[PDB]
């Protein structure tokens, strides 16, 4: 007999058979898209997406600008940047329509947040790019950095703690004719600060640059972070009141979501009609955006708030048509015969002969040439990058949504949208006026610079559908991918590890729809894991070691051995019901007297989110 | 990067633990039994005293005894969160398509695909001897229906069952409250309860009318055909459920008025759904868009009634959507009710609320029903008044601690508690245990408490162990002389049949295990941390709980050789020679030859040989 | 602070003044001064309103009052009502929200609490706003600042200064005075200017048709876009279509058909590890620890002859290997582990600096004598090759799902189960251990994993040097005896950096009993020697190494780490599967599914074709097949496996459409199927997982008709 896996198929359902098909949700160690060759292939396909479109010359930095907006409409069905300002202005026109007040309220609400925010905020974010050093470094290493190069330059606003004054800094500094800054060089080597300068114009370069990531594949300076909060506020504040944004969903609400939106159109279907749903996929998403469309989307919303929050808003866009992407550490050249190798850096492409790159990167750099600059650095006016304004984006995909018709013909449509995935859903009287509908609606995403895949994209009968990795089929939800949990422990201390340990497992069967055996079966893997990293075995057990010798002696001497502390050698009393509860509350009635003196002695050398009982256990390392 | 590898490493260093300065951190010996608590290091300008986690375990250990006074007070809401956790009451769980004391077991209560069914508790201590009470009576009656005859089992658990130190049947007859559970287990007790007729929670009696059940095959919304009796004629019954009461009255396949009270929403959705279910209006078996095939603890198919009754509970919505609306008149004292129990005129078709206060059927009415075999009541009319199928499905943990002084409730154990329980009982009955064993007689195999013991022995290996197990023992009985230790170690798994191997010989083993494994094992030749015995001090350990074993000993069964009574068919002979080889594995040994010989590790420095018979 | 608020403000003011601050704080427990702010201001703003009344014509007593209060509601009704009044009243309506709006003089308020002083507030108020709505400042100290006569009258000035009163003596005599915050700290920022050259780049970033951002934003504030959208789509070219196609079985072929081309090459196993030929010596144990250094060991010593092999019998050899190299390698690890030394340190470093190909390792030099060199170039890609099906990746999967007699998995407790749902997961795992304990790929699995725990735990210090790496395990078989098992030895190489991507070589050598004569076509990539031969049951196996130098690093190392993830992928896949069949009932269908009830027979399942034809199993080969799968997708995974995976997905939810009956349409199918296709080049898993799609699509096809 031969296995085939896939038979399973012919038994369960594929949306349940193919549940959990990626264990991870991460970036795996072998498909990573980074590099010199992945940065040039995404701007050569973002300015071809847009090479229809006017282009100039840049007065402030004097890149080479291309801007597809108000364009020529596409005469075929490749990926087109060509937005028209508008239509997507009609799109915006309707949606508010629809929800009176939510413009305002959202603006009102994201001026106010604002308002209260403080710099210390642009802290909780990834790896930020850094001016001074031009690398990346942590988000408060970078505010830190560029707060004292301010101060150098008698910029002093993130002292008086709003954000607004530092995001006034922040623009401010763009009008020095020359900024001072302190840089870290390896002058044996060491890192010493010196007093460097540079010049306005390389300032600005270096504001609006977004270098490559090595460890989303592009990184933005903290000149941006400030303003692209309060639009990510302003864009959250509108989708958390729009019925089809679907992004800030999360748990067992996301299967709910799923099921009214289902329910919603199967309800509303006519008489003797037909309701479809397409499981769609969006073509170059992040290539096709174009800045200059998410300036006007922020204008239009912010009509009527004060001038200084629509400037404040418009800010960030106008920050991001203006981009600079910094193309990496370069490529690599060998001699074979002479078992030689050398790194040619970014500013030192064309350098040498085309002719000395392999084909595809000889057409890459060819096609390069027009876009870029003479210090390593490449002009991206038009596409956005990676994941900077999803939220924005998911509002512009509801307002594709919310048209409903074209012609005042016979088809209704509706949908889900989570940024790039989308459903969409057509109500109909036969299949003929559904994909109609479809057709329509592609068309009018083209024309709002959304590219729907049709290679991933397609449609079926209502009732079965895929949303953002979940696969529903007739009520029954289902998840292509699970962040499983990580082995091993947080490595904070042997009393904290257990809390945040059993807050993982909770928090996995809460939102990401782990089951009881899947739960149960994580809680036995963490106990593994932290017996074998904090050498706490059972005191019944027959392990060697020099703490384990006296956990047996503990074991011994103790009666009430099942209030022990799994790190005393003490059983694990953990299960689904209590993954909530410390264990030493847990533990409390179970533990003796002498025991429970011991370990909660106040005065005990020791000690000197996740929710644990401080104790003999709550110790720290250098 | 790698906080997990980094801390890994920390703990196997020798002193990475910062230490303060102080008595109680003077108070931690330099070293204890050649392990290095604490470095006698005087750093350079911090004067940084580092310890090892060995430290920490020695403190915990032998350290000084703190004051532990006001520690509940400080960590309150933890203490609370416990607290709530453990007086809750756990429903059912369903599967197919809110208070901040919710969403603490929100990982517990709601799922993707399932839903469980929670009642949070907390400071319910006023009536513990009820709560006991039926808690009890419910563990019993689960207990009894998935045994044959499940009124014999029943009554003979019941009297030796102890709710803190009354006897059941002493708090039964006090009490006089309870459940259906309390007045099966009275009326299987011979005690007196009060006549009411049971439909799940709802208690009915009747006040006019008259029914005749007739066999029909009605149709369901899903689309099958289904044997039910029908009640036809004209019928008014009180009926109650909880906190709320009400009068139903009803015709064939058709409920004509329901006036009911205000009470809790949920208990008056219960009584609802009851009323419609047990009206057997045909709208309501319409309305059955699923699958009706629930079952019963005792894995038997419940009867088509109480199958649409589970059904509509799980999925009210699907009764309520199909059951059509009216409007209610103006009337003062009347109302209306609508899907959510709300105050609305747009009400139930034939559901009403009312204000006047209706007059509770609970009079005292005292009387002696009787028990069939499978705990069902009936009047001396021969009307079944309630039976098992009625008893509520909610578990909670008793407020009294409740002993059932029998084996068959041992399977309530946790795997622990009856290995505990099982070689208690076979200590206490050494001397008869060993008396009939040495007589050729096997009965003593089918005692109630290797019944129990066999409940956490791998049913795939149930009898392989248990013939294992018989032979060891035939061997040290008949050909040679007997251990008492390996005797009351091996004797519980003679319960299974024998499963010897083609080869007419017994599986061999060098641990037996047990359900919920890491530690549940029995080490045939060996301690083992469910069981072991010091063959000189003549103490017999389980679970660390020390028992003497003197007397019960005897003098020649201290010079014999433990490896008699290792294997099956091996008899110890020679010494540890070192010319047949290494130590066999049991694979070896079953494919030995007879007559021939091997060689066994018994345990860490006791090498022995032992030749097949 | 929340007993105070609580006494002194009626439970409505409390709540409404929560929602008004959650509306745009996330953190609203985290300040209270701001609660009591609002609270305060809710407090002023009933104050001012709910008295004062009014009456149809002019009379300044009917219920119409002469205040409507914009506060203390959700912002989206707000606006409303406030767009609503100004439009009906012909008067324009604020940028800001309005607290209340005067009907006497129809105008919008804005009231003020002070801490400092009125008349200093108002003109910050003043300035903030502007003429767009009057002000109302009362201070905390008997004081006002009204920019209107017909405003608010002495009484309620009276009422509101005696509740600041009481609020001020109650904070002043409770220690929370030092709490107050002004309001003036919540208004902080309104003075935002744009400097000139973030102006230029905002000029610059209009859309085409757009001088400066000034005429975009009048445009985006006047134009009405009504019929823009029609208008664009009756003018756009009829060529920009979805081109939908109902799909039948007809359209639905097979994928990658090259691999059915028996010009290509097969492929060859590439996996880390030996999964199913692998052969691991033995030696009980009592289940003690032991380092693996000691391990090897002993299990060594317990197989003398093979270690003591000194000569090699050369059986396959790769095409670019070195004999030499690899069996020098062998030597120098058995040396190095049979030694009484502590350390898995190699002794000739020197020579197994060359063994491994480390000094094989180009020279960089400065980028200035690399731009003048015209004969350095950069590289071509590697095109992985087009290989078709090969019958070992069948044989592993058939081989893996099988039961053996050893068990690798000892899992730790939890406490007892109390709730139901408890009691579900509790018999769902022991059913799956039950099905899942003794299955080969679990202790492949586990091998994995320790060896590559193994492989990072000497990456504290050892990176510099050649280090044994003993390919071990720890195995339990149904009779309780516990085995060490030895499977081979692997020499670390040596990253001089740290970055924790720098490649590292690892040279394994496994035992294996497998003639790779057998099969040639499976191993171009290692060189075997004929090392022994072995009894297990009175049969003589031929005992070759399997040598080979493959590279890793510390992420891979993690990742083969994070390979026990497989065991909960699984579980849940089965929960999933349960899940589904309990979702037709209204119960728990795990004891039915694997053993059946009264009403339901036990569940089978198809799990292959003998000689054409359809095979049946109960739910543990089912369970096994599945662990099998993931355990493979694991291994074997990379950017190919990766990308098949998530592109035949669409695949297979069009033909679930299908099987349902649901009429799927498609718009690109060539486009789906050439961007499957595109994966298949030379990865074992994606070849079979082709072929195996391809014959279960002819079975579907097949059942379709009937
Ligand atoms: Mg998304
Ligand atoms: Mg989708
Ligand atoms: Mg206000």
């Amino acid at each position: 007999m031969n296995i085939n896996p896939y038979f399973l198929f012919i038994d369960v359902p594929i949306q349940a058979a193919i549940s959990t098909t990626f264990p991870y949700t991460g970036v795996p160690p072998y498909s990573h898209g980074t590099g010199t060759g992945y940065t040039i292939d995404t701007v050569i396909r973002t300015h071809e997406y847009s090479n229809k479109g006017k282009q100039y010359i840049s007065d402030v930095t004097g890149c080479t600008m291309v801007d597809p907006t108000n364009g020529p409409l596409p005469e075929d069905n490749e990926p087109s940047a060509y937005a028209q300002l508008d239509c997507v202005l009609e799109a915006l026109d309707r949606m508010d329509e629809e929800h009176p007040g939510l413009f305002q309220a959202a603006s009102q609400n994201a001026m106010e947040t604002l308002m209260v925010t403080t710099v210390d905020k642009l802290t909780q974010g990834r790896q930020t790019f850094d001016w001074t050093v031009c690398r990346n470094q942590p988000a408060a290493t970078a505010l830190n950095t560029t707060i004292t190069s301010f101060r150098l330059n008698d910029l002093n606003g993130a002292d008086k703690g709003g954000l607004i004054p530092f995001c006034q800094d922040i623009i401010d500094s763009l009008d020095r004719p020359e900024m001072t800054f302190f840089s870290v060089k390896n002058i044996k080597r060491i890192p010493m600060k010196v007093k460097d300068k540079i010049t306005k114009v390389e300032y600005i370069k270096r504001a609006l640059s977004l270098n490559t990531m090595t460890k989303a594949i592009a990184t933005a300076g903290i000149q941006i972070r400030g303003f692209v909060l309060v639009v990510e506020n302003l864009a959250k504040n509108i989708c958390e009141n729009l019925e089809q944004s679907g992004l800030p969903v999360g748990g067992n609400e996301k299967k709910a979501k799923l099921s009214n939106a289902v329910a919603k159109m199967l309800s509303n279907c006519p008489p003797g009609g037909i309701s479809m749903t397409v499981t769609g996929d969006n073509t170059k998403w992040n290539e096709c955006l174009n800045p200059r469309i998410f300036l006007a989307m922020t204008e239009r919303i912010t009509r009527d708030s004060p001038i200084w929050f629509r400037d404040f808003c418009s800010i960030a866009p106008v920050l991001f048509s203006n981009k600079i992407a910094r193309l990496g550490k370069g490529f690599m050249i060998t001699s074979k015969t002479k078992r030689l190798k050398a790194q040619i850096p970014c500013p030192d492409l064309f350098s040498i002969p085309l002719e000395r790159y392999n084909e595809e990167t000889r057409a890459k750099l060819k096609k390069l040439k027009p876009f870029f600059n003479e210090e390593g650095t490449a002009s991206l006016s038009p596409g956005m990058m990676m994941g900077m304004f999803n939220m924005l984006s998911t509002v512009l995909g509801v307002a594709a949504l919310g048209i409903k018709n074209i012609g005042n013909k016979e088809y209704l449509w509706d949908g889900l949208q989570s940024s790039d995935d989308f459903a969409l859903f057509v109500n109909a009287k036969d299949e003929e006026t559904c994909m109609e509908g479809i057709n329509d609606f592609y068309r009018t995403c083209k024309l709002l610079g959304i590219n729907m895949s049709k290679k991933k994209s397609y449609c079926n009968e209502t009732g079965m559908f895929e949303f953002t990795s979940m696969f529903y089929r007739d009520g029954f939800v289902s998840n292509f991918a699970m962040e499983l949990p990580s082995f091993g422990v947080a490595g904070v201390n042997e009393s904290a590890d257990m809390a945040i340990g059993m807050t993982i497992i909770k928090n996995n069967m809460i939102n990401n729809g782990m089951g009881p055996a899947t739960a149960q079966t994580a809680i036995q893997l963490f106990i593994a894991d932290y017996r074998y990293t904090y050498k706490c075995h059972r005191g019944d057990s027959k392990v060697e070691g020099k703490r384990m010798k006296i956990i047996k002696e503990l074991w011994e001497n103790t009666k009430g051995r099942d209030g022990l502390l799994v790190a005393d050698g003490g059983p694990n009393i953990y299960n689904l019901r209590n993954l909530h509860i410390p264990e030493i509350v847990l533990k409390y009635n179970l533990m003796d007297p002498e025991y429970k003196g011991r370990l909660l002695h106040p005065q005990n050398p020791f000690v000197g989110d996740y929710d644990a009982v401080s104790g003999t256990h709550s110790w720290r390392t250098k | 990067k790698n906080p997990s590898l980094r801390m890994k490493w920390a703990m196997c260093s020798n002193f990475p633990l910062a230490l303060t300065k102080g008595d109680m951190a003077n108070r931690i010996p330099l070293e204890y039994k050649g392990i290095q608590l604490k470095t006698n290091a005087e750093d350079i300008g911090t004067k940084g005293q580092m310890c090892s986690i060995a430290a920490v375990t020695w403190w915990n250990t032998y350290g000084p005894i703190g004051d532990t006074e006001g520690f509940e007070r400080v960590y309150e809401s933890f203490f609370l969160r416990k607290m709530r956790l453990d007086n809750a009451t756990w429903g059912r769980i369903t599967f197919g398509p809110t208070s901040a004391e919710f969403i603490e077991m929100l990982h517990c209560l709601q799922g993707e695909n399932w839903r469980q069914i929670y009642h949070p508790g907390g400071n319910k201590l006023t009536e513990s001897r009820s709560q006991s009470m039926i808690v009890a009576c419910r563990k019993i009656i689960r207990r009894s229906i998935v045994a044959s005859n499940p009124l014999e089992l029943a009554v003979e658990i019941a009297n030796k069952t102890v709710i803190d130190t009354e006897p059941l049947k002493s708090c039964l007859a006090a009490i006089d409250g309870g459940d259906v559970a309390c007045d099966i287990i009275r009326a299987a007790l011979g005690l007196k309860i009060r006549q009411r007729q049971r439909f799940g929670r709802l208690e009915l009696k009747r006040i006019s009318g008259r029914g005749f059940k007739n066999d029909e095959e009605i149709l369901i919304g899903n689309g099958t055909i289904q044997k039910i009796g029908i009640w036809d004629g004209e019928e008014e019954f009180h009926v109650r459920c909880g906190e709320c009461r009400g009068i139903l009255k009803k015709s064939k396949m058709k409920l004509e008025k329901l006036l009911i009270n205000s009470a809790k929403k949920e208990d008056m959705r219960d009584l609802i759904i009851l009323c419609m279910v047990f009206s057997q209006d045909t709208r309501m078996f319409q309305g059955v868009r699923g699958e009706i095939n629930f079952l019963n603890r005792a894995g038997q198919l419940l009867s088509p009634m109480y199958q649409l009754q589970r059904y509509f509970l799980n999925r009210s919505n699907d009764l309520f959507d199909q059951w059509g609306y009216e409007e209610s008149p103006k009337a003062s004292e009347l109302h209306g009710i609508n899907e959510s129990m709300n105050a609305s005129d747009y009400t139930l078709k034939g559901v009403v609320v009312t204000r006047n206060v209706i007059d509770d059927f609970s009079s005292t009415e005292t009387e002696k029903v009787s028990i069939t075999k499978n705990l069902s009541l009936i009047k001396r009319t021969g009307e079944v008044i309630m039976g098992a199928n009625d008893v509520s499905e909610l578990e909670s943990q008793a407020q009294l601690m409740i002993t059932y002084d029998t084996p068959k409730m041992w399977e309530m154990g946790t795997t622990k508690e009856l290995v505990q329980n099982t070689y208690q009982w076979v200590l206490k009955n050494l001397v008869t245990l060993k008396a009939q064993f040495l007589l050729g007689k096997e009965d003593m195999f089918q005692w109630d408490a290797f019944e129990a013991f066999e409940s956490i022995i791998p049913q795939k290996m149930a009898g392989q162990y248990s013939g294992f197990a018989r032979a060891v023992l035939k061997q040290m009985r008949d050909q040679e002389v007997m251990k008492t230790d390996q005797f009351i170690k091996l004797l519980p798994f003679c319960f299974s049949p024998p499963k010897l191997r083609s080869n007419g010989e017994p599986y061999q083993f060098l641990k037996l295990v047990l359900k919920g494994g890491g530690e549940n094992f029995i080490e045939v030749r060996k301690g083992s941390p469910l069981f072991s015995y010091n063959p000189q001090t003549e103490v017999l350990t389980i679970c660390g709980r020390m028992m003497s074993l003197k007397g019960k000993i005897e003098d020649e069964e201290r010079n014999r050789s433990m490896g008699n009574a290792v294997l099956a068919g091996f008899l110890v002979s020679g010494k540890y020679d070192p010319d047949l080889g290494d130590f066999k594995t049991i694979e070896e040994l079953e494919k030995l030859k007879p007559g021939e010989k091997a060689n066994i590790l018994l345990y860490q420095g006791k090498p022995v040989k032992v030749v097949k018979r | 602070m929340d007993t105070f608020i609580t006494r002194n403000f009626q439970t409505t003011i409390i709540q409404k003044a929560k929602n008004t601050m959650a509306e745009f704080s996330e953190d609203p427990e985290l300040q209270p001064a701001m609660l009591f702010n609002i609270c305060v201001h809710l407090e002023v703003c009933y104050v001012i309103s709910d008295m004062n009344f009014l009456d149809e014509e002019g009379k300044a007593y009917n219920l119409r009052p002469q205040y409507e209060v914009i506060e203390g509601m959700p912002r989206t009704i707000a606006w409303m009502v406030q767009r609503s009044l100004a439009q009906e009243h012909g008067i324009e309506t604020p940028k800001y929200l309005a607290d209340l709006f005067d009907y006497k003089t129809k105008r919008f308020i804005e009231v003020g609490i002070t801490k400092g002083l009125a008349d200093d507030y108002f003109w910050k108020k003043k300035e903030k706003l502007g003429n767009s709505m009057e002000l109302m400042i009362f201070s905390y100290n008997q004081d006002y600042s009204l920019s209107n006569e017909s405003s608010l009258d002495e009484e309620g000035k009276g009422r509101v200064l005696s509740r600041l009163t009481e609020l001020q003596a109650e904070l002043s005599l409770k220690n929370l005075w030092q709490v107050l915050i002004g309001e003036e700290d919540v208004e902080k920022g309104i003075d935002f200017k744009l400097g000139q050259t973030i102006s230029r780049l905002r000029d610059i970033s209009v859309p085409a048709g757009f001088s400066n951002f000034e005429g975009m934003r009048s445009y985006i504030d006047n134009i009405d876009p009504k019929g823009a959208i029609e208008r664009n789509l009756a003018r756009m070219s009829p060529l920009v279509s979805v081109t939908p196609k109902k799909l039948t079985w007809e359209d639905l072929r097979p994928i990658g058909p090259h691999i059915y081309n028996h010009e290509l090459p097969e492929v060859p196993y590439n996996a880390f590890l030996l999964m199913s030929d692998e052969l691991g010596l033995a030696n009980m144990t009592e289940g003690k620890s032991k380092k693996p250094k000691t391990l090897a060991k002993e299990c060594l010593e317990k197989y003398s002859t093979l270690r003591d092999q000194t000569d090699p019998i050369l059986i396959m050899k790769s095409e670019k290997a070195n004999e030499n190299f690899l069996w020098k390698l062998w030597r120098d690890c058995v040396n190095t582990i049979s030694n009484e030394e502590m350390s898995n340190e190699l002794q000739k470093t020197n020579y197994a600096k060359w063994a491994t190909g480390d000094g094989l390792t180009y020279q960089k030099i400065m980028k200035e004598v690399a731009i003048d060199d015209e004969t350095m170039c950069q590289e071509e890609p590697k095109i992985p090759n087009k290989c078709r099906v090969a019958a070992w990746v069948q044989t592993e999967m058939n081989l893996l799902s099988t039961l053996t007699s050893k068990r690798a998995l000892d899992l730790p407790e939890i406490g007892p189960d109390v709730a139901p749902v408890e009691h579900v997961g509790s018999e769902r795992r022991k059913y799956f251990v039950n099905e899942i304990n003794y299955c080969k790929a679990s202790t492949v699995m586990m091998k994995y994993v320790l060896f590559h725990t193994s492989l990072l735990n000497e990456s504290n210090a050892s990176m510099g040097k050649y280090k044994v790496i003993p390919i071990t395990n720890r195995v339990v078989n149904e009779k309780g005896e516990s085995f060490d098992m030895l499977y081979g030895l692997a020499v670390k190489g040596q990253s001089h950096l740290r970055g924790d991507t720098d490649v590292v070589t690892v040279v394994t050598f496994e035992f294996s009993s497998t003639d790779p004569r057998v099969d040639s076509g499976k191993w171009p990539k290692y060189t075997v020697f004929r090392i022994g031969s072995l009894f297990v049951s009175g049969r003589e196996k031929s005992v070759y190494l399997y040598c080979r130098v493959n590279g890793t690093n510390k992420i891979q190392m993690k990742w083969g780490m994070e390979a026990r993830r497989c065991l909960l992928q699984s579980m849940q896949q089965m929960e999933a599967i349960v899940e589904q069949e309990s979702s037709i009932q209204g119960y728990d269908m795990t004891k039915a599914c694997f053993k059946g009830d009264r009403v339901n027979s036990p569940k089978t399942f198809s799990i292959g074709t003998q000689e054409g034809k359809l095979v049946k199993g109960s739910f543990g080969k089912a369970l096994r097949v599945i662990f099998t799968k993931c355990l493979m997708h694991y291994v074997f995974g990379n950017a190919q496996l990766e990308g098949f995976s998530a592109e035949s997905r669409r695949l297979l939810l069009l033909i679930q459409a299908l099987k349902d009956r649901k009429g799927p349409w498609v718009f690109d199918l060539e486009g789906m199927y050439s961007g499957i296709e595109e994966c298949i080049s030379n990865n074992p898993w994606v070849i079979q997982s082709a072929y195996w799609f391809n014959e279960w699509l002819g079975f579907e096809k097949e059942g379709s008709k009937v």
